[PDB]
């Protein structure tokens, strides 16, 4: 069980303040799940302020779907994401 | 090709 949330990261002057992990065909971050996950959130950064949490599974970035994605596809999505990053996540309870 | 646990940081 869990919930889906869409968080909006408002970038400031210190970067997004997250790390992402996982992806199809590489070592799973969590169990045998090959999804993209949030593996780090900087405490003082804008992702923390928006409400993103470690362990959130990343479903979309600015509406671009990442279900079944390889790691580099999520990296590319975040690189292109701009000043306000809308991040749809699944948060296991 | 990167292998293992892939983690990419956006500081």
């Amino acid at each position: 069980m869990g919930e889906e949330l869409t968080l909006t990261i408002l970038r400031q002057t210190g970067g997004l303040g997250i790390s992402i992990a996982g992806g199809k065909g590489s070592t799973p971050y969590k169990g045998d799940d090959e999804g993209i996950f949030i593996s780090r959130v900087s405490e003082e950064g804008p992702a923390a302020r928006a409400g993103v949490r470690v362990g959130d599974k990343l479903l979309e970035v600015n509406g671009v779907a990442l279900q079944g994605a390889e790691h580099h596809e999520a990296v590319e999505a975040l690189r292109g994401a701009g000043t306000a990053v809308q991040m749809r996540v699944w948060r296991e309870r | 090709k990167p292998n293992g646990l892939l983690i990419t940081d956006f500081p």
